[PDB]
């Protein structure tokens, strides 16, 4: 099940809101989708553990939504430290694990 | 606190073998599993497999059935990864993570710092 | 105004008198039941049983929520308003249950804010603090078994056997649960379901729930055994797999100027055979009216009868006349079996059919004889202070009533048959006779 | 003196003949049941659950002792003297049960001298020596669970979970116990309670009790399934929490000159429709008398019917005339459903309604036809040695009886309806017709 | 062709319409159940419990094989030839089930060649390969308990206690089989036994049996609750103690041109009292014929009624006439109780007896009055848009029908009594009046 | 047989600390609890508390919640009670008893020989 | 719940029968009362474990009775070795333990 | 593989004592019991008894209640047989036996090689 | 319950079929009878574990049958290596173990 992310790179200004997409070759249940983020020179960390449920310690400015084969992630107000790389992931069992291609965010 | 420490960078010539370790501390080792993740050039992420810390039985993905093997050292709470018959495409960064499961969803809550392998 | 003296000669001996009482004035409490256990300390080789269990449980839980969503949409505040056109078909009980369901929305919304705390519990009984003044209890289905048996033994056997044991336990729980919450639950809106049926989601351990809720009544056993404690479902969660149930605790109130009388039947001899009288055994008298009652739905105790509903039914006029002293209007049936009662004791006075049983006076060592014109004999200490009936020695009191009881007779009614095929045959015969009479009339 | 030939043309085919037998001559044995477990080896972390359990159990145990104390006071040796005045209201069964209870005082007193030994038992089954020649068995409620699960695991789990598990086990035991010994037990004096109900105090394991007592009968299964084994409570202890129960083992005796006959109903065609005959299926004949029987209270086996009481029921004269060969008065009902039997086999002879089923002879390969004036056909090997009915091939014997069976007709009775509301409607119609006839007569 | 308008004034309000469907076209699968566990890893100090268990089980298993051997001998291939002379007495259902037993002989013989593998299994669920294309599943009774509890604890307590633990478990298992497989199983030839009863040999876990076989039907829940899944025993082994069972999976089919109509009863006032109408609540109409149905044996759902048989029964002519408009034929009964319904909602229209309930229009704030000549009132938004009945506010629609509903009266029938005792009394009174008239006729 | 042996008498000055002993033998130590009882001047008897021999969790009475502490040494099956701020008031005799419970009643079936403490 | 014993000291002659008392500030169940005795220079030992049940090894000449808030102990025939101090004790749980004041017995 | 090894031949004069040994290997010792069988002159076979390998409790036949005793050494997985007060009739051959039971039938699936004892 | 074997010694030629006998003093269930064989200088080994069920590795040329108090063993075709001693044995519990007298087979 190949997962494709449309925005390969994105630039934004402080205070602006942005949206990313995450497509799926086949139907995926809403309970099997997660999001991860990684900064330069560091290991990935969880950001969102379901279609909408936030992880521990994540600010409430991150919003995730989607259904069927189309999913999206929304940031209400960007800041200076949001310059990381985001990935959409699906996990419906031990053999079935797949990662996305990743999206990199820039600040003007 | 929960912490995972890996070995340092290593350099090897084609045809040799490599062995990487992952130290665990701060929690009950036997209660959680360990996963291995490969990050090759282009920042792509791929999943290799996982090892059970109770029995020691490993599990491999379809693309890693031949040249890879896992091993465990329960006394020192250390996990190992070994690769045989190295080649050019093996140059990547590897990661040892943790598995969390409570009945609702799966997660990789804690990660290592990564180890870099270069083949020339 | 029953005539006990005349009814005694037919074979009806009066018994104990009891009171009549019904439930009223319920109170309310709320509990939370969690239908999925926590396997965090054994998750390494749980396999895939949990996903299949979730898939099985979702299809069972969905129809209840679908049925409940009907009344949620069309009820709004306005002392509440409903859209009659959208509902279409309903009964009075359903409307009342919908009002009761709407009254609990505030409590349900207040409870629902603790979803994260609910999802993290890992004990069979947990106490949660909803507000500074109110608390909520959470119960888990199979946490005790996992905490006690599976986890300590995880390191002594291969855990494929543990997977099989967990799957078997889940399947057994589902098999026990499917009886109550399956397709049989057509109407979950009503609040007539007892707590015993609801406890099946907790393995049938309603005693733990009742003890935890802290009952403070002395009539607790009578209320429990009479099915006067009920529950209602007010919320279903399809993502966290828990429900909210409201429990009602009523109060028993006694009806004034009402009592129930019991009669003891005894066989009697009329021509050369044994007969019995077919009359109701329990009679309900309130104010000055006599009527029947189906006591099979009630609970019978030593002093009173406890019912959760009024079960009075009408009574024919001929039976009313028979009960008031008109013995010639009371039916009787022949006796063919050998295991029938033949004597009874009432207020120290003995009534017995001495034709088919031995009767001799122990004091004077002489037998007691019954003539062919008598149905029963009354024996007191005026004639026989101590009497023996087989292997029992009994001492008797004095009778209050007529002194010439054994010297006066009464009249008898017509014989009847009480079998279904006999009823059909009698109906056919009566119709044929009536048709012949009508033909002759024409 | 049934006329089988005439009944066959109506659709009633005779079946198997069985014997009639009832229980008698019981024996007696005594057992002791201990209702509290021993926690001596886990006392350091039990908590306060035991005191609450005692408080709950005392209020359940008290009413039984209160009811039993009534007959203890007023019964004494004179051949047992009783005080009728103090008892007031009683029945014959209660008096007999009181005498039986009084007969066990010596055994109860002899058993009661081992209270210290009873209170110290710590096993599920223990054998005690009351006298040099007689022994007593003691059973404990939940000793096995504590001895097996809780004690070995005490050092691997914090005692809070163990206390929770013990409380849950006690609550489950109380929940299972409350159904039998609760307020429903209004009259404990009688001895009609079966051993299966009594075993609920031991978790429903009556097999262990029966095996330990050492049954030595070949009719053990028939006695057990017919509810012929009963018990009686004779002593209640409110300080040590144990009771004494006496068990009865009867003997089956066969009634002479009695048997039960079975009939198989088959639909038949009269005008253009299917009909069935409404008659009793089981008939009891003893000596020379015919009567009904409610066989639903008895066990039906291949060879005989085992009962615990005489269930004879009277029968009307019209049914007796119908069963003796007067078929002009046997009622019948219309058939509307599609799932009804249409053929039967008796002594190698086939009775079938070939209007609504295919009938062809396999030997000749030719169909069998039924006229409009016939209700049923008798098929034997004198005409068709081998017949086929759909997908079955059957070989037939020879009929013993009249050679002109298929050339002789009979008479039929009136139709009836057997629904309750239909019964009420028919009664109303017949009453209105009778009232109009009476008005015209006046 | 029911006349709903006239039936409404009597107190009968139409409800939901449902469909009618029955099962058909079964499929077959075979399973093996093993009734003896494996104790190879604890054999040192098991004692002698196993021999006693074998002796107890053999006497229970023997009669089933003895009954099955009757049809084995006399059935052979000729399209199967039978011997009616040897069988003697049989019914149509027994003969049909005998043919199905012979068709499964080939499958049973192939399975029996794996006898060595069957008795060597040591797991609760084992999959065996009978052929390269077919597989057989084997289930063991008590293997899970031994593998999980007894074996790991063998070295922490003396096994003199484990012998009692093993003995108690076996006796508890036997106590549950006797209810189903005991003497009650008189006729094992038929195939009407449900899978729930069969699961008692596996501890009542019928969910595990169905999940392993891989059910692939959306109507799985409806079929299970309607008792449409059955099984049949085809082989018994007395040396290895296992049986072979065949399971049937049917398909639900819908009957064309048929539906079921429901009516809601509401009390009404005639002279100075409340009355109710005694008519059937469920009516079955197919093509153009009206008949009764015993819906108590069927499953009621929101959309359709699922039955395993056809339960149609005839209806009298007078009741058929009443449902078509004649309101003077339906009887009525007096109301004495206080807990009766008094209003109902149908298609947004309200029917209520305003004599015994408070009626007032919320829009204009004035009461609604009922005269003494009216039985019920129809309330819609043409006269009162919003109405209140106690503590509920309801909005109403428009009535489709006659605009003069409240200005037209009807006729009523005779009163009746429906008590069981009153039925016997009413028959006696009618006969005496009938006999008296005949005497004057003479 | 069942036997409990305590230490000998001790004399102290105000402000110091004291430590007593309660050795047990002849039975399974872990199956029973230990209580402490104070007998002051005037022969009055007062109960101070008890300690669990499985977990080691102590429990104190209302009047002894500040200056007293219990501890265990399970290898040699020995129990200890420590007190500070020793004062003339503390001059009394202390005893350690065995707790018996079987589901019917509580009892202290076996006692030590007692230890005397003097503060001056 | 303090327990008060009336006789602070009592003297008896050989063969004489004596009776001591045990009062209670509040109602106490009969299953929570025990009796202990102590000799000079020795530790206390149990004497009676309930209202009436004797302890192990105790002679039958000791009789205990009482109910409600009044309880008593009776000796049918005193001997030379009965010169000890006796106390009534109530124990209805771990926190609720209370001892009496004690009674001294002398021999004339 | 499963194998049982016994001691060699021994000769003794009347009145002394004798001790036989039996070494087991290739399987779990604690899971099975051991029997002893005597083959005297004339090739007759007699059964003495068996010893439980969990508790160590022996069982003797009616003809061997007095002068025979069994013992175990769980550390080396060895069983012993001892005879006291030897006499002329004790000259025979003894054997080790492994008990197999599964719920259906009993068997002696493996045997030792036998030991010969001569009394003169 | 002693067991008596009638043939004390028996000789057979190659290819001939032979039959041995096993009598029982008391009625013995068919599930408690076994057969053993022993060669010279070797320990006994199981041959048949029930009245008819063969042991593992035993050739199918051995047939066992019997009921009540009479049992028999049959060899369809003897060979050169069949020169052993056979014993019939009963075992209905730990205390009840009994061996037969044995039968010697010779080859002509
Ligand atoms: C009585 O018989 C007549 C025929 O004479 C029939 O029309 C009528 O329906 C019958 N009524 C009843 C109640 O059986
Ligand atoms: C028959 O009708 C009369 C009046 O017509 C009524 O008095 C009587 O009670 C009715 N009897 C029955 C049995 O319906």
């Amino acid at each position: 099940n190949v997962l494709t992310q449309s925005p390969t790179i994105m630039a934004a200004s402080l205070g602006q809101k942005v949206t990313m997409t995450c497509s799926a070759n086949s139907s995926v249940s809403s309970s099997y989708l997660h999001w991860y983020h990684q900064k330069s020179g560091a290991s990935p960390k969880p950001l969102i553990h379901r279609t909408s449920n936030l992880a521990s310690g994540v600010p409430a400015r991150f919003i995730g939504s989607g259904s069927g084969t189309s999913f999206s992630l929304t940031i209400s107000s960007v800041e200076a430290e949001d310059d990381a790389t985001y990935y959409c992931q699906q996990w419906s069992g031990y053999p079935f694990i797949t990662f996305g291609s990743g999206t990199k965010l820039e600040i003007k | 606190q929960i912490q995972l420490v890996q070995s340092g960078p290593e350099l090897k010539k084609p045809g040799e073998t490599v062995k990487i370790s992952c130290k665990a501390s701060g929690y009950t080792f036997r209660n959680y599993g360990v996963n291995w993740v490969k990050q090759g050039p282009g920042k792509d992420l791929k999943w290799m497999g996982w090892i059970n810390t109770l029995n020691g039985e490993p599990t491999y993905a379809d693309d890693f059935k031949r040249r890879f093997a896992f091993s465990l050292e329960t006394s020192a709470t250390t996990a190992f990864l070994q690769i045989n018959n190295l080649k050019n495409e093996d140059t990547a960064t590897y990661f040892c993570a943790r598995t969390f499961y409570d009945g609702y969803y799966y997660a990789m809550d804690y990660w290592g710092q990564g180890t870099s392998v270069t083949v020339s | 105004i029953l005539h006990y003296e005349k009814l005694s000669k037919i074979g009806l001996v009066k018994g104990v008198t009891r009171k009549y009482k019904i439930k009223s004035n319920p109170l309310t409490k709320d509990i939370v039941i969690k239908m999925i256990p926590n396997v965090s300390n054994m998750s390494q080789c749980t396999g895939s049983v949990m996903e299949n269990y979730k898939t099985r449980l979702n299809g069972i839980l969905t129809p209840i929520k679908g049925a409940l969503e009907i009344y949620k949409n069309n009820t709004h505040d306005c002392g509440v308003c409903m859209a009659g056109v959208a509902i279409g078909i309903a009964t009075a009980a359903q409307i009342t249950a919908g009002v009761a369901l709407y009254e609990a929305m505030k409590n349900a919304d207040n409870i629902n804010k603790l979803k994260s705390s609910i999802e993290s519990t890992n004990e069979a009984v947990v106490k949660l603090q909803e507000t500074a003044e109110k608390t909520v209890y959470v119960f888990t289905a199979l946490q005790d078994y996992i905490n006690t048996n599976l986890v300590p033994t995880i390191d002594k056997i291969p855990c494929k056997q543990t997977e099989l044991s967990l799957d078997l336990a889940l399947s057994k729980y589902l098999s026990d649960l499917l009886f109550v919450f399956g397709p049989n639950l057509q109407d979950p809106v009503s609040n007539s379901m007892t707590i015993q049926a609801i406890s099946q989601a907790f393995g049938g351990n309603y005693e733990t729930l009742l003890r935890t809720l802290g009952y403070a009544t002395e009539d607790f056993d009578d209320l429990l055994e009479s099915d006067s404690i009920t529950g209602q479902i007010i919320y279903v969660d399809l993502s966290s797999y828990y429900i909210i149930v409201r429990v009602y605790f009523p109060i028993l109130t006694e009806i004034q100027q009402a009592y129930i009388q019991e009669l003891l039947p005894v066989s009697f001899n009329n021509d050369n055979s044994e007969w019995i009288s077919i009359v109701p055994n329990f009679i309900l008298v309130r104010n000055t009216l006599i009527s029947n009652i189906e006591i099979g739905f009630c609970l019978i105790t030593k002093r009173s009868v406890i019912c959760n509903q009024d079960y009075a039914t009408p009574m024919t006029n001929n039976m009313r006349e028979c009960l008031t002293g008109s013995t010639e209007k009371c039916p009787r049936e022949l006796v063919v079996s050998s295991h029938v009662p033949r004597f009874a004791l009432s207020n120290g006075v003995l009534f017995a059919n001495c034709i088919s049983v031995t009767c001799q006076c122990q004091t004077t060592g002489r037998a007691i004889s019954q003539s062919g014109e008598q149905t029963l004999l009354m024996i007191d200490n005026t004639t026989c202070p101590t009497a023996v009936l087989g292997n029992v020695i009994i001492s008797l009191g004095k009778y209050l009533g007529s002194v010439n009881y054994n010297s006066e007779g009464i009249a008898i009614g017509p014989p009847v048959f009480t079998d279904k095929v006999d009823i059909s045959s009698q109906i056919s015969s009566m119709n044929q006779s009536l048709q012949q009479s009508k033909d002759y009339i024409k």
